[PDB]
């Protein structure tokens, strides 16, 4: 009964909810990733230069 | 643990069923062996059980 459905509630609801929130924050992290990569290779033009 | 719950009631149910089956057969053999000084439904019900 609602112990198992409580695992559906907390696990499914919190898993979906913090899955979207943590994965969207991870998308902001990937925004910082390509940010630092773009500034990185853009600073690495003097390497080939 | 909801699948250990459902698994526990699942295999508990199936083993309860097979336990009921062997309980029935050994119960019938007890009904056979109980009959002393009758010798008439002995071969009838006993040979029905061994079938």
């Amino acid at each position: 009964f609602s112990e198992q459905v409580a695992t559906q509630e907390v696990i499914h609801s919190e898993n979906v909810i913090k899955l979207s929130k943590d994965l969207h924050t991870t998308l902001l992290t990937f925004d910082k990733l390509d940010d630092r990569l773009t500034n990185v290779t853009q600073v690495v033009s003097p390497l080939g230069d | 643990v909801n699948n250990k719950k459902i698994s526990l009631k699942i295999s508990e149910a199936t083993i309860l069923i097979t336990k009921v089956v062997r309980i029935l057969e050994l119960s019938s053999k007890c009904q056979e062996l109980i009959t002393e000084r009758k010798f008439f439904k002995v071969l009838q019900n006993l040979d029905s059980l061994e079938k």
